[PDB]
RNA sequence: CGACUCUCGGCAACGGAUAUCUCGGCUCUCGCAUCGAUGAAGAACGUAGCGAAAUGCGAUACCUGGUGUGAAUUGCAGAAUCCGUGAACCAUCGAGUCUUUGAACGCAAGUUGCGCCCGAGGGGCCGAGGGCACGCCUGCCUGGGCGUCACG
RNA sequence: AGGAGGGCGCGGCGGCCGCUGCAAAACCCGGGGCGCGAGCCCGGGCGGAGCGGCCGUCGGUGCAGAUCUUGGUGGUAGUAGCAAAUAUUCAAAUGAGAACUUUGAAGGCCGAAGAGGAGAAAGGUUCCAUGUGAACGGCACUUGCACAUGGGUAAGCCGAUCCUAAGGGACGGGGUAACCCCGGCAGAUAGCGCACGCGCCCCGAAAGGGAAUCGGGUUAAGAUUUCCCGAGCC
RNA sequence: ACAGGCGAGAGACCGAUAGCGAACAAGUACCGCGAGGGAAAGAUGAAAAGGACUUUGAAAAGAGAGUCAAAAGUGCUUGA
RNA sequence: CCUGCGACGGACCGGGCCCAAGUCCCCUGGAAAGGGGCGCCUGGGAGGGUGAGAGCCCCGUCCGGCCCGGACCCUGUCG
RNA sequence: GCGACCCCAGGUCAGGCGGGACUACCCGCUGAGUUUAAGCAUAUAAAUAAGCGGAGGAGAAGAAACUUACAAGGAUUCCCC
């Protein structure tokens, strides 16, 4: 055995798809994930791996709220009226 | 020799400037000089063009050429002139690109903003 | 269709255009499953026309509440800034100093002066 | 399996429209890189590990 | 070590090239400072740009004893001696140093 | 004379070097100071007449609105618009919308699973819509203990 | 081994002197020469837009090796090889093309703890229809688990869901610099019936426990109890 | 002070095996249960003017022909 | 002996608009942006685009002018 | 029994504050070894890497329970020496 005959069985799963950041990373008899961490509050990141934290940081991902702070902040954040009518 | 502090010289920046340009921008890009009589009555020298002026080819092969703008193709750099046109290999008929930078506009399609934009710039033009 | 116009309608008529371009949407999209080929563009523009009387519907309702709550302010209709911005002192608190700081100011200021 | 989560099948229906061939007339525009889907999956090869 | 050199003593044995600095902006440090001293300038028009007056003191130490140089501010004997009260001092543009003592 | 092997040249192959480029990289300098329980970063799923991705957006979904400019967008087709409150895969931003999640907050979670409360609008029933986590601060309401007392 | 001098060549920067669409760079040539040599100069061709020489100065500046890196290409070589699981044959049809597709006939095998009929994991459209450029199916194909375009999964009763198992998490409290580690350590236990009365958290099984369905019919593809007919049940 | 963010400018720097891993739908395709690992891939032409039509062939294609200054004939500048 | 309110500018930051001169003649080339001839601008011969080395074809660049909007401190004359 | 207070409990009570994200710079803790010593244990690597936290546009520090020995200087920070 030990070989092609042991890697036949691979029935089970240890990891299925994570709530937080949808790797299959999620540890199911320990349930917790392995890339996240995720049920802990904070985000699982290590300074060993820049690599790792480049992955996944603001910028990498679509950001639906910033990405508009510098045009809200160059109008002081105005917030107020609205242009004049024509 | 460029003093402002706020321009940049740089080859490489300004060629991304001009190909990764807005429509509103290629515009402004895409004038021609008007002709010498026109330039005469309205004392400007050079016209963003527009659908519907009427043009004269002074370079190329179909340099001497006359029409009227049909198409103003912003995203290729190129208008199209009623009639400037040549047949595919199946005989067909299709419209050839001139860039605005080798005509001159002969007649002028005035709407009221055409006629604004030619008071602004003369006023430049005539001080 | 001319939201200069919808800005004049009344919200009982504002209400029936929206009605009757939900309708007509629903039409457009049973003849796009079926066969069509100038009604699929109409789809574009009465989609948009659907978004157009619900700003000016919503564009209303704000600016109607902003009117009737100018005591507390609910919590949509407050200033949103940055959460720190928020934070901040007012400039009467910023500003505030105790007796012994406003007596040096008015007793001793800075003057204005030259060298000869 | 037939016993399928709920999250497992919407995944596995976002995968399915993915893998189509691209538009021909994404070809012809003015200017096109664009020459395959270059993330075609088959079943039997690169399976994906939900 | 193999000739007649000195004893060599090469501090650069931990990340010293993490820790290296260069000078690349010493001339806009130098821009950056001439600038805000025009705009100091100008924010205190008829003021001297040169700051509060200062005093004349002996530098200390026996290398340095004979020398005089300009001191931190005045104290509080030689501006009552003169007639300034300390409280108007600063803001006439002097400078007060209760630290200091005349002996 | 022929075949084979080796070799020299011409033409054709194979391959992608060299040369000329470059909306990329790297280095230096400058200016500015702005994320989040008013729900961020990140993750998922949707969204176009023809789209898979990238880019954009959120059931108002490659966009609504305001302002500016001033006649396009285009790969194909259909619509809209032009001496105009007016085109645009245009610029810019003050008005809006903003699905499921996530610090993530009714309880959970390989589950679109299991609860409770209010409630427009049409006794009871059906409701659209919305609430219900933890710690803490100020105030408030309802309380507990001969803990310290006072008078009955 | 080693040192030194003088030269040759590559790429920039500051200068000087030039070339080129009447054809620059690069590349090719049994073309002609110069130099001991590193190298250089010219000719013919290709190619179609840039390049050179001299002085100074600077540098990621010269390859045959490193079981050197990456890429490409030979001989080996039309060679080694395509040999388990008994087996095919005839006629016809289709098609450009049939040892391999389809129909019929014949001869055989699996032999019901099967090479049959259905499920749990795992996969994810492979399911069905129609069509076919190439690729792929280590021979071939008209053919498909390939490719392209469409279609397809219907539940009060089947399951999940509900309960608890081994076990896991966890309020307060305890520890800990914090991340985090501890559940019996008892803490006014956060509530339940009809003012009165009582009072000893969640997750974890599609094989454990468990409300309730049967027969017949129907599709290209579903339904081994979901659709239709009829008849019941909770 | 400032290898992050937003916005500018410059260079005796690199020039597609170089320069960031990434000049391109690049932290992508793909690999690993997982923590993680991690590419290759730029250039027709001034303009698609992207090769009508005849003929052979089941087709793919060929032979004529057409466009272009040029076949430079859709991984197409040059092409060891 | 010493001890608030406003009006009108400045300075700081941002945005917009306008702001010189050949496409004259000949030759070669598919194309003149090349060569030759005759001219013009320049406080603009930075850079870029356009069918080949383009100051005068186009965008820009120089020197300026005009307009719009912030910031609520700092400061210059008035009441 | 009416009361005053103290300590405490429960509230989807009225109004509010906190948790997470980012890494260049900054503040706090915790903390190696490879390596050098031509061996190696103190020493060095290094009060560094990794690990756990906290901010801002800068942060931290800061107005002497400081230096000196002089004819004395006079908060902090940074540069040269
Ligand atoms: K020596
Ligand atoms: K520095
Ligand atoms: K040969
Ligand atoms: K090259
Ligand atoms: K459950
Ligand atoms: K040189
Ligand atoms: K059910
Ligand atoms: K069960
Ligand atoms: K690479
Ligand atoms: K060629
Ligand atoms: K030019
Ligand atoms: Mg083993
Ligand atoms: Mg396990
Ligand atoms: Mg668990
Ligand atoms: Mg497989
Ligand atoms: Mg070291
Ligand atoms: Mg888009
Ligand atoms: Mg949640
Ligand atoms: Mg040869
Ligand atoms: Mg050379
Ligand atoms: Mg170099
Ligand atoms: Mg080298
Ligand atoms: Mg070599
Ligand atoms: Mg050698
Ligand atoms: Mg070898
Ligand atoms: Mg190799
Ligand atoms: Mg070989
Ligand atoms: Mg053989
Ligand atoms: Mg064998
Ligand atoms: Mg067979
Ligand atoms: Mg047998
Ligand atoms: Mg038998
Ligand atoms: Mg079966
Ligand atoms: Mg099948
Ligand atoms: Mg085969
Ligand atoms: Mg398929
Ligand atoms: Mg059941
Ligand atoms: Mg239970
Ligand atoms: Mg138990
Ligand atoms: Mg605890
Ligand atoms: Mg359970
Ligand atoms: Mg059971
Ligand atoms: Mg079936
Ligand atoms: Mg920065
Ligand atoms: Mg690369
Ligand atoms: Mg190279
Ligand atoms: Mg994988
Ligand atoms: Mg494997
Ligand atoms: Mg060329
Ligand atoms: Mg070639
Ligand atoms: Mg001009
Ligand atoms: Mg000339
Ligand atoms: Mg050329
Ligand atoms: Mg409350
Ligand atoms: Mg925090
Ligand atoms: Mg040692
Ligand atoms: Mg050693
Ligand atoms: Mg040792
Ligand atoms: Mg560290
Ligand atoms: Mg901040
Ligand atoms: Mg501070
Ligand atoms: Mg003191
Ligand atoms: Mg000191
Ligand atoms: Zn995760």
């Amino acid at each position: 055995t030990k070989g092609t005959g042991s890697f036949g069985k691979r029935r089970n799963k240890t990891h299925t798809l994570c709530i937080r950041c949808g790797r299959r990373s999620f540890h199911l008899q320990k349930s917790t994930c392995s890339s996240c961490g995720y049920p802990a509050a904070r985000i699982r990141k290590y300074n060993w791996s820049v690599k790792a934290i480049r992955r996944k940081t603001t910028g990498t991902g679509r950001m639906r709220y910033m990405r508009h702070v510098p045009r809200r902040f160059k109008s002081n954040f105005r917030e107020g009226t609205e242009a004049a009518p024509r | 020799m460029k003093r402002n502090p706020r321009v940049t010289s740089s080859r490489r920046k300004c060629r991304k400037a001009h190909f990764t340009a807005p429509s509103s921008v290629r515009r402004v890009l895409m004038s021609a000089a008007l002709s010498s009589e026109l330039r005469h009555k309205y004392n400007v020298r050079s016209i963003p063009i527009r659908k519907d002026d009427e043009v004269q080819v002074v370079r190329g092969t179909y340099k001497g050429r006359e029409g009227k703008v049909v198409q103003v193709y912003r995203r290729r750099w190129v208008i199209h002139v009623e009639r400037i046109t040549r047949e595919k290999v199946n005989g067909s008929t299709v419209n050839v690109g001139i860039h605005p930078s080798k005509v001159i506009v002969t007649k002028l399609k005035l709407d009221k903003d055409r006629k604004a934009l030619l008071d602004r710039k003369a006023r430049g033009r005539a001080a | 269709v001319k939201a200069g116009e919808l800005w004049n309608k009344s919200k009982d008529d504002l209400t029936k255009q929206l009605a009757e371009l939900k309708t007509e949407l629903g039409q457009l999209r049973i003849q796009k499953v079926a066969s069509s080929g100038s009604k699929l563009n109409r789809i574009h523009d009465i989609r948009k026309s659907i978004a157009r009387v619900l700003t000016v519907i919503n564009a209303k309702q704000r600016a109607q509440l902003r009117l009737f709550y100018k005591k507390y302010a609910p919590l949509d209709l407050r200033a949103k800034q940055t959460r720190a911005i928020r934070r901040r002192l007012s400039p009467d608190e910023k500003s505030r100093v105790l007796e012994k700081t406003k007596k040096r100011t008015v007793h001793f200021p800075q003057r204005k002066f030259a060298i000869k | 399996p037939s016993h399928k989560t709920f999250r497992i099948k919407q995944k596995l229906a976002k995968k399915q429209r993915q893998n189509r061939p691209i538009p021909y007339w994404i070809r012809m525009r003015t200017d096109n890189t664009i020459r395959y889907n270059a993330k075609r999956r088959h079943w039997r090869r690169t399976k994906l590990g939900f | 070590v193999k000739h007649n050199n000195v004893i060599p003593n090469g501090h650069f044995k931990k990340h010293w090239q993490n820790y290296v600095k260069t000078w690349f902006n010493q001339p806009a440090r130098k821009q950056r400072r001439r600038i805000a001293r025009q705009k100091n300038a100008v924010k205190i028009f008829p003021r001297p740009t040169s700051g509060p007056l200062r005093p004349i003191v002996q530098c200390q130490t026996r290398k340095y004893n004979m020398k005089a140089r300009a001191g931190r501010g005045f104290t509080l004997e030689e501006l009552k001696s003169a007639g300034i009260p300390k409280k108007l001092a600063p803001t006439i543009g002097i400078s007060v140093d209760h630290r200091r003592k005349n002996r």
